[PDB]
């Protein structure tokens, strides 16, 4: 016993004779024969050893058309392999070969674990499929996890090893049809970012300003950057571009900026750095700009005070008085804000002498400085003798 | 074709060809260091060549292109010889 | 051409007594030796040559300590070779001494090419000199060729070449020191963003910022970039993060776009794409932007279009007019090729907006310069464009 023999020249008929059109018409048969004679629930699985084998042909190569068009797609899902989703859209779900099928596929993907990204694929190319993605969903709760995220995931760091042009083309549609499965979580993000290349990222970074693509949402964003300061430099460095083509404002991730370590985040500082540039300081970004404590080594905290200070001086002197009370008032770790904000501002006095710009002569600033200087004992007084003695006058 | 070691060090390898292209600078020394280490026939240790080729084109890494140009003249001559020795 | 036998036995006490402070007062001793009289001529051809062999010991460990602290610097200095150089800053550019001393380097330098960037170093590296890089100039205009920037660009290549941690460390004062020979030539740039990491790339973005360092002014900038289209992908990202650095208007590089292709510049398209989002469209950008080829692949255009149209509809309608105006009317075989290459950017984005809820096409600026353009225009056209002029008939 093996196959069985009303079928078994069935099993080699399509191994040979092999035009696409005569083996569409040359398939439907292999439908039919399981609706009629039951075939158990069990010999399900020995069709799909000799299926695997068969469209080896198939699995080599290349999944996509090279001119991006819908007969171009129309002509990878006419191949043979393609016919069986074609069945199983038209289908009702009360229909009992709807699991019938479902169970030789959850079979077949259990022995080739490739079938999924294919499915993906056929969904879009397919204009039979009706865009309708809850074939996926069916499929993904047949398999044994019954996880759809679980699978999705799988699915794409198979196509994202086999065929990357397949992987950048379908990530409009994963992310738009599964926004459940996909934005939360950015380990589907790290799955791109470490395998496109310059032309593909512009390819993702147009998509989401049609608006054709979202992989962020507010309030799942800034876990997921906390999440890509481990990843590989340019990984790390494409998902900010990503970000940067969202529109959602960066203060939404301001906070980021409390687990940004010098030593260590560069690729997450940089553009960090030259995105703040282009901002109307809020009272919350100055605080985590001053927030970061002071290396002699780390150069950003004056970088973009001195930037901002030029474009906004007042408007900054306001937002380093209010935060100066603020902790003036607020002691252990007060006394320790303060004696920070007091040092950056001193790093910034000794680098703004290369100008002849007035920011540190005007009131705001002035005014909550020497108010700040009362609760200070000769330890910091000394120290900071030049900064506060530049506000003698009142 | 080789054994559970093998097929998994030039699965290991692939993997860290890729993050080796990846990387900011001008030091391919790490790449040849590991193409070296690829596992099996002539003909797979030139696929692994051509692999990182495709790769540094995307990343348009012209001189790497022209140093793995060479290992792929070096591994053409020795084949080229092996039909004339044998 | 043998070796004068009074200098002779002190060359290889540094050899042999391999100890710091006696190596360089027995080095001192040669400075004094090399004075005299005559004493020959081309005798230091033989003298470059045995010292090079003597000091080949160091030229291979790299020069920068661990610990970068101003005293560090001088205690790293203390090398014997280096000595040879505080005599040249101790002197005067018109002694019959000096001229004679540097002739001795630019005998050694063909033996050694690694001298010309320890120069570089020494000069910052030792107060012994501050800062007087006038005695690189000298040695300069003193090497077979004679010029100062091609000088630069072998010794920095060369650097980039040996101590990339070096390169990073001398950036700024040889962007500082020399501006003329420097922020110009997109030599300097593509040797420095070809060995960088994002580590090092942070160190060059915060010196820009701090304006302890630029590395192009504005106009120079454009030419530079033009020039880094044809990099290496990497280098590229690096350059326009640098460029955003120095806070030259996006303004000043706008006419790029010209230059920069759908298939083969997708760096620079992204870097830009970003930066014009930033952006009140002027009158120049929108042109720039529309000129690009309508290639159906290509998403650069209504991209930035999109995005314009829904922060500044208004001033975005401004200036499609002014332009549409400016070329309905005024070569018109070119004008109408130019105009129709608008038109059909228009009813590109005319199809993105119909899947959001913007009334952009609505406003009454946009149709009169639309329904003015119909009447003036081949009949091929008219029915291509059907949707896109159909949406002005009701006025």
């Amino acid at each position: 016993d093996q196959l069985d023999e009303s079928l078994r020249d069935k099993v080699l008929q399509l191994q040979k004779g092999s035009d696409t059109e005569a083996q569409c018409e040359v398939m439907q048969e292999i439908v039919d024969q399981v609706l009629e004679e039951d075939f158990d629930s069990e010999q399900l699985s020995v069709l799909a050893s000799c299926l695997q084998e068969l469209f080896k042909a198939h699995f080599r190569g290349e999944v996509l058309p090279e001119e991006i068009t819908e007969e171009s797609l129309e002509e990878s899902v006419g191949k043979p392999l393609y016919l069986i989703f074609r069945n199983l859209c038209q289908m009702q779900e009360d229909n009992s070969s709807f699991s019938l099928l479902l169970d030789l596929l959850s079979e077949l993907y259990q022995k080739q674990p490739k079938i999924g990204y294919h499915l993906l694929y056929y969904l879009r190319a397919s204009k039979a499929a009706a865009g309708k993605m809850n074939l996926y969903e069916s499929f993904a709760q047949a398999t044994q996890l019954g996880d759809l995220h679980t699978c999705l995931m799988m699915d794409m760091k198979a196509c994202q090893e086999d065929d990357v042009r397949l992987l950048c083309h379908l990530t409009p549609s994963i992310y738009t049809e599964f926004p459940d499965e996909t934005l939360r979580s950015g380990e589907l993000l790290n799955m791109i970012v470490a395998v496109i290349d310059s032309a593909q990222l512009q390819e993702l970074v147009c998509h989401v300003m049609m608006g054709n693509l979202v992989m962020f949402r507010k309030d799942s964003v800034l876990n997921i950057l906390i999440q890509s300061l481990d990843w590989e430099t340019f990984e790390q460095y494409c998902a900010w571009q990503l970000f940067l083509a969202h529109n959602i404002p960066l203060e939404t991730i301001i906070p980021i900026l409390q687990h940004l370590k010098y030593k260590e985040h560069p690729e997450a500082l940089s553009c960090l750095l030259l995105q703040l540039r282009r901002e109307k300081p809020s009272e919350e970004m100055v605080k985590m700009v001053l927030s970061r404590p002071c290396h002699p080594d780390d150069q950003f905290t004056t970088s973009i005070l001195r930037h901002w200070c030029m474009k906004h001086d007042e408007l900054l002197a306001e937002h380093i008085k209010s935060l100066l009370i603020k902790n003036n008032s607020l002691s252990k770790l007060a006394q320790l804000t303060l004696e920070q904000i007091l040092e950056h501002l001193d790093n910034l006095r000794l680098n703004l002498t290369n100008t002849k710009q007035n920011f540190f002569s005007q009131t705001p600033i002035l005014q909550a400085l020497q108010h700040v200087q009362a609760s200070c004992d000769e330890a910091h007084k000394m120290k900071f003798s030049d900064l506060f003695s530049l506000a003698e006058e009142y | 074709p080789g054994s559970a070691m093998a097929k998994k060090i030039n699965d290991d390898i692939k993997y860290q060809l890729m993050k080796e292209v990846r990387r900011f600078g001008q030091n391919y020394e790490r790449i040849f260091i590991l193409l070296e280490e690829v596992q099996g026939s002539m003909k797979v240790k030139r696929q692994f060549v051509e692999f990182t080729i495709k790769e540094a084109a995307r990343f348009k890494k012209v001189v790497l292109i022209q140093q793995l140009e060479k290992a792929l003249k070096e591994i053409d001559s020795h084949c080229h010889l092996r039909k004339v020795k044998h």
